[PDB]
């Protein structure tokens, strides 16, 4: 309430293993999974969507 | 190109007797046909200035030289828009076409090129 | 597990390569897995299930 | 503080069209930028109007253009205006690029507006090529066939890409409908890039015909260049009038008034006049893929002007040798244009190759050599 | 006694020198792989990519050898 | 080639270490103690610094006034400082005034009065010190930096201690602190300049012989710190200059990477616009900052403790609208320790350090501080030959390997003080700890 060197209580949020490689890696696994599904989803979206421009069924007949 | 490059190459030519004998007369004719003197410019007024190096060199000009340069540029711009040429005292005579800027840009570039060299030094 | 971080995650070039290779694998396996799942829940309904009569 | 400066939207307009500080000595070749903007506006207005009467289906397309000519009130004017302005757009764009090359507008600090400009030029070519196909006359079809077959040269995937462009196994309805949609779109993309190259330019300001700084002597864009731009607007409109009203088909190919017929091949399949130099460059290389690469390289090589021009001086106003070289380069570009429309016969075959070599050697050899030599002549010449 | 510092200027161009670039050679490698994987992934659907590339891969390649039975193919 | 540092022990386990210099006429003797603020708990935090005040408030023999006079009569001065891990008490004097000074130091350390009246008097003096450090911005920044980096841990505490403790420190707990901590096996008597080693050992046998030994004598410089990536902003728009420190968890004195971290620090280096030569420094960051006027100064540091460290940079800038660029460019220069450093930078920094580590020692006080520091952190003085060999062993590959494990994509502790509106939020700062292009 007065001293600025007394850091406020962060114990409710601090991870004990915060500096471990396991700790960083886990968060990057979530980011990477999100990147992976975004890539797979984008590929699917692009491929299906652009296929509209390939010969339609009536042309292929 | 760098002014350094231009100046070094020109000095190689002015050294060689053969080369100077054939190049000096050509260059003088070239400059006559170039026709920048007909707008009251000195050669150095024409050098591209929108470069960090050249901005630095222009800042290093003595105030007098700098004020006169601004006048020649303004005067030439007015001749250009009027489609007129300089007459009389406004025409740059060969003796007035002094390289007022070349020493300043050569110093700026010398330091910039030394900086590049020394950024690549390897202790032996 | 430091090893895993160092190999696949530390360099972004490696991380993006890993993500794209994983996307490739996911895309191919997910396709196959859904195909099989779809055929099981719609068993005896689809053309492939009645085609054998003809 | 004045409203035009205070309000953020007005201030953007103000910064481009009113208080914009311009050099006080721009000559008439600085007027092509506004003419190109006028062409772009005419093309949007006439194009959107044609789109209200045109039908993209191959069974109806040619007839819909006849319907526009014959039935729609002033349809003849809107059609001819759109078709002729496409030609004027290229005259003005070549003039604008010519101005930029002669006056060294591509040099620092204006490399970015120049480089975006090269992309605008490519989009204009694509836009105009697709628009030509929409008529679905003989030249429309056969031009689409031969130009789209160039993509067949791309190794491995080339054939597949062509079938993908066509939406089919030949140029037909799917191709026509997709070109309609893209031809409608591409001018808006072109307008965005045109705006980007202006925004890029606004950091350095316009160059000027002396190639020196204009920071010392500026003029508001309005009223001075506003009223100067009017002169060329009216000169342009006079030229527009003589084509559109009095000779609307002088720039056209008669074969485009014959409906597309995939069986009959026309006598001579040539692109529109403004693409002819690139067509000559393509013919010069015997290899199919080589030819395509050369043709693209003929445009993309403009991107290296900032590098290969070694001059310490911006532009050609004061460089007699560079001016002569530029003159030859321009005339060669026109010869290439002419050789683009001759028959592939002696002696034009060899001539086309020599002109193509001259075209590339300007960027790769002559400009770097000449600009280096003139640097030396200015220095020694003024000692 | 040392009279002069002992150094050379290494060859350089546009602020790149061989020592520095050599450190990045592996990274271009990985980005090239990433671009390869990514490009190939994008065109995995293209029939020519399957026919010429993907079906030839050992073990895995049978994933891309799929025939429509002639009874179910209108074309 | 410097004279040999002689080292002797006493019976109790007091180390005596001396480096004689027959070229000088002054001598610095003092006691380096392997004890400091870190040895307090939360209840007695501030005791170590409190004691430093009381040490000069009079002994069992000499009163406050007599003490003052005795030192004045010696001719030199006494000085003390307490840090987190180390307390020093030294006396700079004339050559032949060394027996007086050792006697005075032994007296103020062993036989201090700590009278209730003097405790009460200093309790106000120290309370006023809480509101005047506020001006010393570098120390403000570094005190917050430790507070945050080692949040709720012993290293995270200040030296002064909280206001609350200053009001409640008793002579009992002061006595208990110096009885538990100021033990012979934790102390080094150091002499530099015009001292004879054998004379100093005799003075130690005379004055420091009845020192307590600790129950469990561990070696000198024997210590669990868990760094917290975190930020403190102390925004103050009335200040004209922003002060920013950025640190990661660095290396301890005895790390195998200690020299690698020094070399890395020297690659980034220091800069000060007020020094003439600084615009011409080789450091890439120096060039970026000077050309763009991004900062008044920056100072790389590598602070070490017994079991951890902080490695980072301290920046000062008046350019309040371009602090973003300053921090951006700084962290991108650190990224290049991981991605780009080659023999070019590493050999240049080694050259600069090979001299720098010897140049620092230019007066008897600096020599004594070097002997004292080394003896209390490593248990020995490292000879210049060994220092030169350890630096020579640092390769470019070592620097890159160290940076990739210590800097690259790591959490930072970040403290900003002053007009720091332009300093972006923690994420954007921490995002610059990696390069997406790599
Ligand atoms: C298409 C759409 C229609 C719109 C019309 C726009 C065209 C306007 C334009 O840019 O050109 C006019 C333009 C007039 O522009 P200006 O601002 O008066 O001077 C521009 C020159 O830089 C100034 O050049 P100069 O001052 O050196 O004058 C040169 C010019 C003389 O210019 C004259 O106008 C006379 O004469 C020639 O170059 C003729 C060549 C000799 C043939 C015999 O005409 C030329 O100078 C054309 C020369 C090109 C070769
Ligand atoms: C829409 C299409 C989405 C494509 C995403 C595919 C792969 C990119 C990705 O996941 O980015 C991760 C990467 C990395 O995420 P990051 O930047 O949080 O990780 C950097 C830290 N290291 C390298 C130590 C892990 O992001 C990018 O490179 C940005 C591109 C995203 C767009
Ligand atoms: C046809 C050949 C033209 C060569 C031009 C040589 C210069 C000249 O005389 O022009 C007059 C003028 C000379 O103007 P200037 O600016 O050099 O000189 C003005 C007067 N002095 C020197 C006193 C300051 O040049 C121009 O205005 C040139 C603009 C070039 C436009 C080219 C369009 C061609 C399209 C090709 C696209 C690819
Ligand atoms: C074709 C369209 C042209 C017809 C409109 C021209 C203006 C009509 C006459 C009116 C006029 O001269 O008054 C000025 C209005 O001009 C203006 O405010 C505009 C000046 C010029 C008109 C258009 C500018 C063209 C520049 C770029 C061309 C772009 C082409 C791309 C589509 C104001 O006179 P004043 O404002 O000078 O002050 C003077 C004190 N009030
Ligand atoms: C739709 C097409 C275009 C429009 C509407 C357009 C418009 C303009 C305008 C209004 C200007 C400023 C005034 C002027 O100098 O004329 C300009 C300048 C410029 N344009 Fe374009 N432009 C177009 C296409 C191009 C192309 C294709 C290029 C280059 C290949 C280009 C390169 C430039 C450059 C370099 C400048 C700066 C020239 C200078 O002032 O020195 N533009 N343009
Ligand atoms: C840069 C802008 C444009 C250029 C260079 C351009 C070019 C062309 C060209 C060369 C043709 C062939 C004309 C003919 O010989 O009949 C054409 C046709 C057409 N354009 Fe455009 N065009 C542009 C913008 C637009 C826009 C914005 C639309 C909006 C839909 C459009 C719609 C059409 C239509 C419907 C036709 C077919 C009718 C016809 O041939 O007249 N154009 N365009
Ligand atoms: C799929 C996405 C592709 C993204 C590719 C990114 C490639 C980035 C490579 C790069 O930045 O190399 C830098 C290196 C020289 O280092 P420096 O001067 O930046 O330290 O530069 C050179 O060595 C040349
Ligand atoms: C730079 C980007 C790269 C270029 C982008 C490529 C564009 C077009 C590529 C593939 C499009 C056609 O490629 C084709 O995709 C469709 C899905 O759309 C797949 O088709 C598969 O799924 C669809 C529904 O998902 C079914 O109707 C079909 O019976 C089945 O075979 C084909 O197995 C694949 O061969
Ligand atoms: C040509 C078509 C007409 C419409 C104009 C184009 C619309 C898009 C323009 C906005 C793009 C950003 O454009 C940018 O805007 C700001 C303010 O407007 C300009 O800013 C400039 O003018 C204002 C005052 O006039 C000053 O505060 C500023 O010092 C100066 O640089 C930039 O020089 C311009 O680069």
């Amino acid at each position: 309430g007065k001293s600025t060197y007394k850091i406020p209580d962060f114990t409710p949020y601090l991870k004990k293993d915060r500096n471990t490689d396991a700790n960083r890696l886990f968060s990057y696994f979530m980011i990477g999974s999100f990147g992976m599904l975004s890539a797979a989803g984008a590929k699917a979206t692009v491929q299906d969507f652009l296929s509209n421009m390939s010969a339609s069924a009536d042309v292929l007949a | 190109a760098s002014i350094t490059s231009v100046v070094k190459t020109s000095e190689l030519i002015l050294k060689s007797p053969l080369l100077s004998k054939i190049v000096v007369p050509l260059a003088k004719t070239y400059v006559k046909f170039s026709g920048y003197r007909q707008l009251g410019f000195k050669m150095n007024d024409l050098i591209i200035e929108e470069t960090p190096n050249m901005q630095l060199a222009l800042r290093r000009l003595p105030p007098t030289e700098s004020y006169d340069r601004v006048y020649r540029l303004i005067r030439a711009t007015q001749f250009s828009l009027s489609h007129k040429l300089a007459t009389g005292n406004d025409i740059t005579k060969p003796e007035e076409d002094d390289h007022y800027l070349i020493p300043y840009i050569l110093d700026v570039e010398a330091e910039a090129f030394e900086k590049d060299a020394l950024d690549n030094l390897e202790v032996v | 597990a430091t090893t895993f971080y160092n190999v696949f995650v530390k360099r972004n070039s490696a991380f993006v390569a890993t993500i794209l290779a994983s996307a490739f694998v996911f895309d191919m396996t997910f396709e196959t897995a859904i195909d099989n799942f779809w055929d099981r829940i719609n068993a005896g309904k689809q053309w492939k299930d009645i085609r054998h009569k003809y | 503080m004045a409203l035009r400066k205070k309000n953020s939207l007005l201030n953007m307009a103000n910064s481009y069209v009113l208080d914009s500080p311009q050099p006080s000595n721009l000559n008439y070749f600085w007027n092509f930028g506004s003419l190109l903007a006028l062409c772009l506006v005419i093309q949007l207005a006439t194009g959107i109007t044609l789109a209200m009467h045109y039908t993209s289906h191959a069974s109806l397309a040619f007839d819909s253009v006849e319907h526009i000519m014959r039935d729609v009130n002033f349809g003849w004017f809107i059609r001819y205006a759109h078709a002729n302005t496409a030609s004027f757009f290229f005259i003005c764009i070549y003039a604008h690029m010519g101005r930029n090359i002669y006056y060294g507008s591509y040099k620092t600090p204006r490399v970015l507006p120049w480089s975006i400009g090269v992309i605008i030029f490519l989009l204009l070519i694509i836009t105009a090529f697709m628009g030509y196909v929409l008529v679905f006359g003989q030249m429309s079809l056969w031009g689409a066939t031969v130009i789209c077959n160039l993509v067949s040269a791309i190794p491995w995937l080339g054939e597949d890409i062509v079938h993908f462009l066509w939406g089919g196994f030949s140029v037909g309805n799917p191709t026509l409908q997709r070109f309609f949609a893209l031809h409608y779109l591409m001018p808006f993309v072109l307008a965005v890039f045109a705006l980007l190259h202006l925004i890029a330019l606004h950091t350095a300001g316009s160059s000027n015909p002396l190639g020196i700084t204009s920071n010392v002597d500026k003029l508001s864009m309005h009223p001075y260049y506003s009223f100067k731009d009017l002169i060329t607007v009216f000169a342009f409109l006079l030229m527009f009038t003589l084509f559109v009203f009095f000779s609307p088909d002088k720039l056209g190919h008669p074969d485009n008034y014959i409906p597309a017929n995939p069986m009959v091949t026309p006598a001579s399949i040539v692109p529109e006049w403004y693409l002819l130099p690139f067509y000559a460059i393509l013919r010069a290389i015997p290899d199919k893929l080589g030819g395509v690469i050369a043709m693209v390289a003929a445009i993309l090589i403009l991107l290296i002007l900032p590098i290969v021009d070694r001059s310490i001086i911006r532009g050609n106003a004061f460089k007699p040798i560079s001016k002569l070289l530029f003159g030859f380069f321009i005339c060669n570009f026109l010869l290439l244009g002419v050789l683009g429309q001759v028959h592939i016969e002696p002696p034009f075959i060899v001539l086309g190759q020599i002109c193509t070599i001259f075209y590339f050697s300007y960027f790769l050899i002559l400009l770097p050599m000449v600009s280096t030599i003139e640097n030396i002549f200015f220095y020694i010449g003024s000692l | 006694y040392v009279k002069k510092p002992s150094y050379k200027i290494v060859p350089h161009f546009l602020g790149f020198n061989i020592p520095t670039v050599s450190k990045w050679i592996p990274i271009f490698g990985i980005w090239g792989a990433a671009a390869g994987i990514g490009a190939l992934f994008l065109i995995e659907g293209v029939p020519r990519t399957r026919q010429d590339i993907l079906s030839k891969i050992p073990i895995i390649g049978e994933h891309w050898i799929r025939e429509i039975p002639a009874s179910d193919n209108p074309f | 080639v410097s004279p040999k540092t002689r080292t002797s022990n006493l019976k109790n386990g007091l180390t005596i270490a001396s480096e004689s210099n027959p070229l000088v006429q002054t001598a610095t003797v003092g006691v380096w103690i392997d004890a400091g603020s870190r040895n307090e708990n939360a209840y007695n935090n501030g005791t170590a610094h409190f004691f430093e005040h009381l040490a000069f408030k009079g002994t069992d023999k000499r009163s406050q006034h007599q003490l003052e006079l005795d030192i004045e009569n010696m001719g030199g001065h006494l000085n003390a400082y307490t840090s987190r891990e180390s307390t020093v008490y030294y006396a700079k004097s004339f050559k032949d005034d060394v027996p007086k000074s050792v006697e005075i130091l032994a007296d103020i350390l062993q036989h201090s009065k700590l009278a209730e009246s003097a405790i009460d008097r200093e309790r106000e003096v120290i309370t006023r010190e809480l509101e005047e450090v506020n001006k010393q911005y570098e120390e403000v920044v570094f005190d917050h930096l430790h507070a945050t980096a080692f949040m709720n841990q012993p290293l995270g505490r200040t030296i002064l201690g909280p206001r609350e403790n200053i009001q409640t420190i008793t002579n009992t707990e002061l006595r208990k602190f110096i009885t538990e901590n100021y033990t012979a096996d934790r102390m080094v008597l150091v002499g530099a300049g015009a001292v004879d080693h054998d004379a100093l050992v005799e003075l130690a046998e005379k004055y420091f012989s009845h020192l307590p030994s600790s129950q469990s004598p561990v070696p000198l410089g024997t210590p669990i710190p868990n760094f917290v990536g975190s930020e403190v902003r102390l925004r103050d728009d009335t200040m004209p200059v922003a002060h920013i420190a950025i640190a990661v968890e660095g290396v301890s004195w005895t790390s195998e990477d200690y020299y690698t971290a020094l070399v890395a620090q020297a690659i980034i280096g220091n800069y000060d616009r007020a020094v003439g030569t600084s615009r011409h420094q080789g450091s890439r960051l120096s060039n970026i900052v000077s050309e763009n006027n991004l900062a008044n100064s920056f100072q790389s540091f590598s602070t070490s403790y017994s079991d951890t460290g902080l490695w980072g940079i301290y920046l000062t800038s008046e350019n309040t609208t371009q602090i973003d660029d300053l921090v951006h460019f700084t962290l991108k220069e650190w990224n290049r320790l991981s991605t780009s450093v080659s023999n070019l930078q590493v050999e240049r920094a080694k050259s600069q350090l090979k001299a720098g580590l010897l140049l620092s020692l230019d007066g008897t006080t600096y020599v004594a501080e070097d002997i004292g520091r080394q003896l209390t952190t490593l248990g020995r003085r490292v000879t210049p030959a060994e220092v030169e060999a350890k630096l020579e062993a640092v390769t470019e590959h070592d620097v890159r390997a160290w940076a990739q494990k210590t800097l690259y994509d790591k959490d930072i502790a970040l403290v900003g003080l002053g007009p720091i509106e332009g300093l972006y939020d923690y994420n954007r700062i921490r995002n610059d700890m990696s390069m997406m292009r790599w």
